[PDB]
């Protein structure tokens, strides 16, 4: 479900709302 | 060394066993200075460049060393 990799989006900022990237489908 | 890398889905900390365990906190900006917030990656170099002309950009080679302001180990 999930067989890919790693991406991430860290913003400074807000605790409670990072962005990541991951494979949806 | 383990080594907070922003990388899969939440924080992701990996232990670099090669001679690369630099981890680097660098940060510009990613809608902060626009709309949402700055930017935050983290990984894990053998050699973290000093890109200081605008990007806050650290360098720590220690285990979870390199954690970001708006979360960490709280």
């Amino acid at each position: 479900e999930e067989r890919g990799w790693k991406h991430w989006v860290y913003y400074t900022c807000c605790p409670d709302t990072p962005y990541l990237d991951i494979t949806e489908e | 060394i383990v080594c907070h890398t922003t990388a899969t889905s939440p924080i992701s900390a990996v232990t670099c066993p090669p001679g690369e365990n630099l981890c680097y906190r660098k940060m510009w900006c990613d809608a902060f200075c626009s709309s949402r917030g700055k930017v935050v990656e983290l990984g894990c170099a053998a050699t973290c460049p000093s890109k200081k002309p605008y990007e806050e950009v650290t360098c720590c080679s220690t285990d979870k060393c390199n954690p970001h302001p708006k979360q960490r180990p709280g």
